[PDB]
């Protein structure tokens, strides 16, 4: 097999281009490859861009895109890239780069002239995660969901932090500075219509070790660099 | 040809490998073929059958 | 654009039992030009790239253990796990690539059948730090359920929203294989101060009835 | 992949072929019963 | 012969299939044919009887 190393822009602003660069290690880029470009919108299933031929230049395009999409190659850097033009929101997605082997290797001094493996889409880059937003980077806010007698069920206590309005995915949350994993439940994110994202970070711990365990979630936002402390406590009933 | 740059899409030149009287050795031979009688085999419209 | 149906869309299965996911083709994928039918399986494991399984309907990939194995003549194609394993969780496409373009199927999404569990279910005012923010959410959260259908219902006053709650599910714990559910309804300032009880209603198979869990604001 | 006489009764086998047209060959695989193969060597891989 | 079996269709060559043989469907079991023990003991003593 071959190992796939891409790279690219993974925040492009509405309308620009998208341009993304898978490198090949341990192979050729010259030969009877198909190499492709598939992307998984957040949620659905996977969707198939294009590709280009190893040996010529003939490319193939998804017809919903092929006024756009352009995949290029350079077997000098053994390289090959992908462009999107007048992007919009539905192109958000996680972008991989593949390789079909083709049905006709060249064979040298056998019986036969071609050979045929048999293999499909066997290389597999670590994708790209594409977001297509005009939205700037912004910086989480971090509120405590304090556990209250509302959320005690059988000597369980439930409390979290809400982390909201923050821009570009991701945010790490940790408790205790990772001493506490057990019953953490990190919801994935979800978008609104502000363009913005905001998820919950809850855990269940025992209601007697509410007074006396210093409760407090770690938020960090690299995009930002934002490093949140929240401490979460009992509603105080004044 | 000469006159087809002056319904010659109707053929096509196929050149390929054809095994001699002797069983370990081939010639690239040539001929000429309708587009009726020859499909392709890729998506690349280089080679056909 | 031939369109590949793929069925079941979720496969709750026990480890140690067969499992089979079928997905048929609106047309032949016999390829003409050299007689090879382009049927490929793939398991995308969570959070992962996907990953190879078979070739061209029956011919499995490399690295792949003996019990998936492929089949299907050139319209109806089946892929079967003869004994399923924890470690086959995931979602499993069936991709066409005899005609332009290549069309993935819906995607069957292979996880650990367990027990009925009701929901717990745990409800979180908004704080006083949000409060001064000018906007407001309340969130209701359901721990360790199983099946993951979950119908969420928030109740202002006893009067039912619509368009302003949404909805988050982690995946299956892999250690109880229990799902996770959280919902958040968000408004303003206006809104939040214009009423008093919240509550979210709660129906799960595992519980009987209804379970509705409600706060007072201005109260603990 | 018996659940465990009818667990080495058969073999997997993987193994080139032509195909319609007579200069390439075709990375096939198939399963055979051990009463069908005959080993060529003594290293137990390669049978016919 | 207890098990289902799956075919497999590979081209020899021009007009030529071989079918295959693709996996098993479900656990393996293996094949048998079941006779009648009283039937057959009786069948037996008859034929070694006529024997004898
Ligand atoms: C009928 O029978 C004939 C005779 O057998 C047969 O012709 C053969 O065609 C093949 C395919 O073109 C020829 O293979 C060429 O071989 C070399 C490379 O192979 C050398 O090195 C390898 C080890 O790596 C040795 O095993 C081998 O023996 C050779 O020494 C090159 O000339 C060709 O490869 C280049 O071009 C290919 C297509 O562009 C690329 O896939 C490949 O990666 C190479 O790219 C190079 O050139 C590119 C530009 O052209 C450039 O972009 C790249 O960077 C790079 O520089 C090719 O593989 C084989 O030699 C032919 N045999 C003879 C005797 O000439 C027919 O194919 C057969 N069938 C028909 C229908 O006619
Ligand atoms: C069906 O048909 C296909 C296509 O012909 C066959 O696949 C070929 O199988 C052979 C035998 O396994 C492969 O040859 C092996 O390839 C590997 C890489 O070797 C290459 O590179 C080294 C330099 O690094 C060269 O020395 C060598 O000549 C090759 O160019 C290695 O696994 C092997 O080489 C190593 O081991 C041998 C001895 O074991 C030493 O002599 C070598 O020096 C080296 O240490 C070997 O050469 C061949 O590459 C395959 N072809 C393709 C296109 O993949 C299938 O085997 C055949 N049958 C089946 C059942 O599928
Ligand atoms: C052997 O290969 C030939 C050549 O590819 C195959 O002939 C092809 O058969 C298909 C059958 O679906 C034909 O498609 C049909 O074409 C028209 C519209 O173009 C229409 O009748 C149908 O809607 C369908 O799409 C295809 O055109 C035809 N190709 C040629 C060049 O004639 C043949 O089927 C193969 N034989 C076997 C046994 O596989
Ligand atoms: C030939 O005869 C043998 C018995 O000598 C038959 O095997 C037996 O078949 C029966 C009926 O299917 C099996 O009983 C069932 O088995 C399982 C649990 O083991 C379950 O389905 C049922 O609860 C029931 O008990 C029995 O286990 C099985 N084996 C033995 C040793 O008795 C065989 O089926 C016969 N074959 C034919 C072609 O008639
Ligand atoms: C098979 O059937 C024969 C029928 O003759 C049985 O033979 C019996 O043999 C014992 C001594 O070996 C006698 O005492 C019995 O009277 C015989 N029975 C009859 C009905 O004649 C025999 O037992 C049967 N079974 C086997 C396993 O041989
Ligand atoms: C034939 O070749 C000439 C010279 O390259 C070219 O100008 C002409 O268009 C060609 N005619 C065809 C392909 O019909
Ligand atoms: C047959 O299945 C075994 C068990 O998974 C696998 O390791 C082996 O590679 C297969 N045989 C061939 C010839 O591919």
């Amino acid at each position: 097999q071959v190992q796939l190393q891409q790279w690219g822009e993974g925040l492009v602003k509405p309308s620009e281009t998208l341009s993304l660069t898978c490198a090949v290690y341990g192979g050729s880029i010259s030969g009877d490859y198909y190499w492709t470009w598939i992307r998984q919108p957040p949620g659905m299933g996977l969707e198939w861009i294009g590709y280009i031929y190893g040996d010529t230049a003939s490319t193939n395009y998804n017809p919903s895109l092929k006024n756009r999409v352009t995949i290029s190659k350079d077997t000098s850097k053994n390289q090959f890239s992908l462009k999107l033009d007048s992007v919009t929101a539905a192109d958000t997605a996680v972008y991989y780069c593949a390789r079909e082997c083709g049905g006709q290797q060249v064979l040298h001094d056998d019986d036969y002239d071609f050979y045929d493996p048999t293999i499909g889409l066997d290389s597999w880059g670590q994708g790209v995660v594409v977001t297509v937003s005009s939205a700037s980077t912004k910086g989480p806010s971090v509120f405590p969901l304090a556990p209250s007698s509302k959320s005690t069920s059988g000597g369980t206590a439930a409390l979290g932090c809400l982390v909201k309005d923050y821009f570009p995915e991701p945010v790490t949350v940790s408790w205790n500075s990772g001493a506490l994993t057990s019953g953490v439940h990190t919801f994935p994110a979800v978008l609104q219509s502000s363009g913005l994202y905001s998820l919950s970070s809850v855990v269940t711990v025992p209601s007697s070790s509410l007074g006396t365990q210093t409760y407090i979630c770690n938020v960090n936002h690299k995009p930002s660099n934002t490093k949140v402390d929240k401490k979460v406590e009992p509603k105080s009933c004044d | 040809s000469s006159s087809h740059t002056n319904a010659m899409q109707e053929m096509k030149n196929c050149s390929f490998n054809m095994t001699t009287e002797l069983r370990d050795k081939k010639k690239k031979v040539s001929a000429l073929f309708y587009k009726l009688d020859i499909v392709p085999l890729n998506k690349n419209g280089r080679q056909y059958r | 654009d031939i369109v590949m149906t793929q069925t079941p869309l979720s496969l709750p299965v026990t480890p140690g039992e067969p499992a089979s996911i079928s997905c048929r083709s609106s047309q032949s994928l016999l390829d003409s030009g050299d007689g090879n039918t382009y049927l490929d399986w793939y398991l995308q494991k969570p959070g992962q790239s996907p990953q190879p399984l078979i070739y061209e309907v029956s011919n499995r990939a490399s690295g792949v253990p003996d019990r998936f194995s492929g089949s299907g003549s050139d319209t109806d194609f089946t892929l079967r796990i003869r004994k399923v394993e924890a470690e086959d969780v995931g979602v499993y496409y069936c991709m066409q690539y005899t005609h332009i373009p290549w069309t993935f199927g819906q995607g069957t999404k292979v996880e650990i059948k367990r027990t009925v569990a009701a929901p717990s279910v745990f409800i979180f005012p908004p704080s006083d730090e949000q409060l001064k923010s000018g906007t407001a959410s309340v969130v209701c959260l359901l721990n360790n359920f199983y099946p993951r259908e979950a119908k969420v219902q928030w109740k202002v006053d006893n009067a039912l929203q619509s368009g302003n709650s949404q909805e988050s599910v982690t995946e299956q714990d892999s250690k109880d294989s229990t799902y996770s559910l959280s919902s958040t309804l968000t408004l303003s300032k206006a809104d939040y101060e214009k009423h008093k009880v919240y509550a979210c209603e709660v129906t799960h198979q595992g519980l009987s009835s209804p379970v509705t869990k409600s706060f007072n604001r201005g109260e603990c | 992949s018996s659940s465990h006489i009818a667990m080495q009764e058969m073999k997997n086998c993987s193994f080139n072929m032509t195909t319609e047209l007579r200069d390439k060959k075709k990375k096939v695989s198939a399963l055979f019963y051990k009463l069908d193969i005959v080993p060529l060597n003594k290293n137990g891989r390669q049978y016919r | 012969r207890p098990n289902n079996m799956t075919r497999k269709s590979i081209r020899i060559g021009p007009g030529q299939t071989f079918y295959a043989l693709n996996d098993i469907i479900g656990d393996i079991r293996q094949p048998h044919c079941n006779i009648s023990k009283e039937k057959w003991n009786n069948t037996l003593h008859r034929v070694w009887k006529k024997l004898v």
